[PDB]
């Protein structure tokens, strides 16, 4: 994982065999998006079908233009769900990512909390009670002067998908 | 008359404002009142009845630090009229303009007043100790002046005056200032006892309390200070408050947020 430029270091955790759920969680999106492609790669065949049956198999089911229109009509329809997932996440996350990049521009650098500047239980519940005070406070637009509290590096189920 | 109070001295003071600074109470009163009337005897010219009257009690232009209503609240007592030379655990800050170097120290009220506009710290030392600006230099906040004048002068301006609207020059609206201020009193109070060195054995200040009690009954104090961080109450000190010369885009986000450090800090 090559490391990010600092004007958007910030939005990283980073320093500026045991079993994990995210594991689990990417390995699974990995496993989708093969089917997603061989899906395509199908749907990619089709107009030369009537050529690809004969000149390449001994056998395969004739298709129609008709056929064909329903087969796209149910594939997409069963991608909805998590291509609504896919974009609400990613809209936000943008947003989030612009925003920290326009407070870089109008604040003062020399301020010790300024992007491009910057103990155990009580930093963890720190770090825990600055995250769940950012989520409140971004829901309603009440966020105008510290930078949103994020992370990317769980992300990396929603960049297979 | 007129121009005689709306003259103002070598520091930019109107003679108002000036009986406020010198803790002459009733003198400020019967200044105000006859600046009321004032403006109330020009309401033939072409200008509105309040340019004269703001003109008279707070100039345009004026320094947000020096706003009356703002300096009537600062008017404390040093800690030193009732603990003596007795040491309490109190904030303390060293005075560098002043050679107050990192040993001796003045109390907050001092450091407030007394040595407003110099170089002044908050210091790190022991809370437990008292105030030497009554010994090395000439401290102001000696003298407690009349209480009941001074109350009635802060309901006077309350109603008189938009001044309550204000930030001070650190950006807190004048509510976050006296709530700070009885939380503070609320502990350094509490160590208190009764019984060429100044007058000591005096009993300590309530006004914070009578003054926060009183304004957090008017309706524009409390607006003022809950809308305060709207895009319309726009906060003048360290919060992204000039923003014409960016390039577009980041201002069509950057105008879409709100503050509220200051409102949850107080509430
Ligand atoms: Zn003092
Ligand atoms: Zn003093
Ligand atoms: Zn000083």
């Amino acid at each position: 994982a090559a490391q990010a430029p600092r004007s958007m270091q910030w939005a990283v955790r980073n320093t500026q065999n045991a079993s994990s759920y995210l594991t689990s969680a990417s390995s699974l999106a990995r496993a989708y998006s093969i089917v997603i492609r061989q899906i395509s790669d199908l749907m990619g065949l089709i107009p030369k079908y009537n050529h690809l049956v004969y000149s390449q198999i001994p056998a395969a089911v004739k298709l129609t233009y008709q056929d064909a229109v329903n087969l796209q009509n149910y594939v997409e329809e069963k991608l909805i769900p998590t291509w609504n997932w896919m974009v609400s996440i990613m809209d936000s996350t943008e947003a989030q990512l612009r925003y920290g990049s326009a407070l870089a521009s109008a604040g003062d650098p020399g301020h010790p909390n300024h992007p491009l500047h910057a103990q155990g239980m009580m930093s963890a519940r720190g770090d825990f009670l600055n995250y769940a005070l950012s989520l409140m406070r971004s829901h309603n637009d009440e966020h105008s002067d510290v930078l949103p509290v994020l992370d990317v590096c769980s992300l990396k189920h929603v960049a297979y998908v | 008359l007129r121009e005689l109070l709306s003259a103002k001295d070598a520091r930019g003071m109107t003679p108002f404002m000036s009986a406020v600074s010198g803790r002459a109470y009733p003198a400020a009163i019967t200044i105000l009142e006859t600046a009321q009337k004032i403006a109330k005897a020009e309401i033939s010219s072409s200008e509105k009845e309040e340019d004269v009257f703001m003109g008279m009690v707070c100039p345009s232009g004026t320094n947000p630090d020096d706003s009356p209503l703002y300096v009537l609240c600062c008017n404390d007592t040093c800690s030193f009229t009732w603990t003596g030379a007795e040491h309490i655990n109190q904030d303390i800050f060293e005075c560098r303009t002043c050679g107050l170097l990192e040993s001796l120290c003045c109390c907050t009220e001092c450091a407030r007043v007394c040595h407003k506009g110099h170089d002044c710290k908050l210091k790190r030392t022991s809370p437990t100790a008292y105030c030497d600006c009554w010994e090395k230099c000439k401290c102001k906040t000696l003298i407690a002046g009349q209480k009941s004048a001074r109350l009635d002068l802060l309901y006077r301006l309350l109603t008189a005056t938009n001044l309550v609207t204000l930030p001070n020059s650190r950006g807190e609206h004048l509510l976050l200032f006296l709530v700070q201020t009885v939380a503070r009193q609320t502990v350094e109070h509490c160590q208190y006892r009764p019984p060429d060195m100044p007058d000591h054995d005096l009993e300590p200040p309530r006004f914070a309390q009578l003054a926060l009690e009183r304004v957090l009954q008017d309706w524009n104090a409390l607006k003022s200070m809950i809308m305060f961080g709207s895009q319309e109450n726009k906060d003048p000190l360290s919060a992204s408050s000039r923003i014409g010369h960016l390039l577009p885009e980041e201002q069509v986000y950057l105008n879409q947020q709100s503050g509220t450090i200051r409102l949850d800090c107080f509430t």
